[PDB]
């Protein structure tokens, strides 16, 4: 598999037209912040084709 | 229930708080299927099993 093919799985906010962001930063699904680490509810941004 | 003769029962006719459910870090595992887990307090389903 080639795993250098990534997509963004999660964001804060859909995109506007044209707009590009490559920024890696965690995502917080959950109730509770995530001090800039993964955990429950606290994901890694970008996702493989692989 | 041993897993050659898992249980099942048919859900129905009430609220769904899936929010019960995936904010609780018990869970070792806890992947949704076609659907983000913050999605499914919005959807509607005419069953669900166990």
């Amino acid at each position: 598999g080639n795993y250098n093919y990534l997509y963004r799985l999660f964001r804060k906010s859909n995109l506007k037209p044209f707009e590009r962001d490559i920024s890696t930063e965690i995502y917080q699904a959950g109730s509770t912040p995530c001090n800039g680490v993964k955990g429950f509810n606290c994901y890694f941004p970008l996702q493989s084709y692989g | 229930a041993s897993v050659y003769a898992w249980n099942r029962k048919r859900i129905s006719n009430c609220v769904a708080d899936y929010s019960v459910l995936y904010n609780s870090a018990s869970f070792s595992t806890f992947k949704c299927y076609g659907v983000s887990p913050t999605k499914l307090n919005d959807l509607c389903f005419t069953n669900v099993y166990a």
